[PDB]
């Protein structure tokens, strides 16, 4: 329990499965588009579904109303559910939503092989801390 | 509510930016949009990290952009919309003539381009 | 008056006597490319820097902007900042410089050993009736 | 493309022009009729790249140019030219925009060293287009 917060940890797992699969060594990613795409989309589909955790937890146990979505992670870390170092990296991620909807391709093409590199990782902590229950 | 959030954007960039030439407002006044030239060029990451950093000590996202590798295209929207927040006029002068000037020559690089695209 | 004019009228009396000083009389110029190369240059210096002292006008004076080179001259000459035969003659110029780094035309020598003779002047003239302002 | 063969020609030009200028060269650094000329032609060869980029961009529809170096990185994006052969025209694009507008003072040691160890870019740009 609930279906929905245990389908959205799920789809985390399967985006992150996804990145880590066309991503690869890294070596093929910076210059074919169809893995940065995928890549790019897949990082998306991560950040809507902690949003979607964080106003999820929030609205449960009233801990208020998310103007933002990066105000949902600051309300989860001022009740002390998250540390305050992991809001940050989770609301870096909010500000990912971008380099979609925006074919901006070599300008940020490198930062993706940051997040992909060095930030999944803020991902998979943030489900763990859930899975408390 | 708005400058009270300005000399934040300001605060935050004078701090964390090592020789800073001029700070802009860019696209409206949700949503920011953050133009910025200094003596070198900043690091991908490092700006994006800062712009990430931006974002979360205001509410909504923020654009920061490096006006020493941004795109002449770029630039014009920048001298033709915009309000400088901090730095001299002298050295935004130099910064407009030099992307209007280069901005007439770069129309006459690309209009055979502009051309076949507008049909 | 202001330090951007002031730099750029600098830069177009150093070039002017660049341009005079490799030439005169064409007692070798037409049988030296390279003595061609130095003034061309210097001509485009001087006609650069006339183009961005016209965009400053422009924006500084909020009458612009310009969306070519000729037609920051063409917009000076409407407001009367300088005299429309004056406006003529700068955009004529930057025909010349076009033709000479880029060649979309066989450049006529005979044309750039004309200017130096008798069109260095509206270079002076511009700086003249600039610095009144 | 009648004009793709023309550029080349004033390119390979302008490069011969820009050595037999330069010579040894000891004078170079000493004498400013001679420095005027090999930056007029590192410039032309610059334009005339340039041109090169934008026709073949305008002939295969591969994006709209934000700037001048934008002409050649369209160019590496769709795999056209080696991305560290765009990464060495920008940064003359680069040179080319500091001789033509004057946003900084220019340093006579990279126009040697670009004379001396960049040069090759330009054949290596006109040796492709030869055609694949």
């Amino acid at each position: 329990m609930n279906d929905i917060i245990i389908n959205k940890i799920a789809t985390i797992k399967r985006c992150i499965k996804r990145i880590q699969q066309v991503y690869g060594d890294g070596s093929q990613f910076k210059q074919d588009f169809t893995l940065q795409d995928s890549v790019i989309l897949n990082l998306q589909r991560c950040c809507e579904a902690c949003i979607d955790i964080a106003n999820h937890i929030n609205r449960q146990q009233q801990l208020g109303i998310p103007q933002s979505s990066r105000d949902s992670f600051t309300l989860l870390a001022q009740n002390n559910l998250i540390t305050q170092p992991l809001s940050d990296n989770l609301k870096k991620m909010v500000g990912l939503r971008n380099i979609a909807v925006h074919d901006y391709q070599e300008l940020n093409l490198d930062i993706v092989v940051h997040v992909v590199q060095h930030h999944l990782e803020d991902f998979e902590q943030f489900i763990d801390v859930i899975k408390a229950e | 509510e708005n400058k009270i959030i300005k000399l934040l954007r300001d605060n935050i960039p004078k701090l964390q930016l090592i020789y800073l030439f001029g700070s802009y407002s860019q696209g409206t006044q949700s949503d920011i949009d953050i133009a910025v030239l200094a003596a070198d060029t900043l690091d991908n990451i490092a700006r994006w990290e800062l712009a990430q950093k931006l974002a979360s000590a205001l509410d909504s996202d923020v654009d920061l952009v490096d006006l020493r590798s941004a795109s002449t295209v770029l630039c014009q929207q920048v001298v033709t919309q915009g309000k400088q927040l901090w730095g001299t006029q002298q050295d935004d002068e130099l910064f407009a003539v030099k992307t209007i000037s280069m901005y007439q020559h770069l129309q006459a690089e690309r209009q055979a381009i502009i051309d076949d695209v507008m049909a």
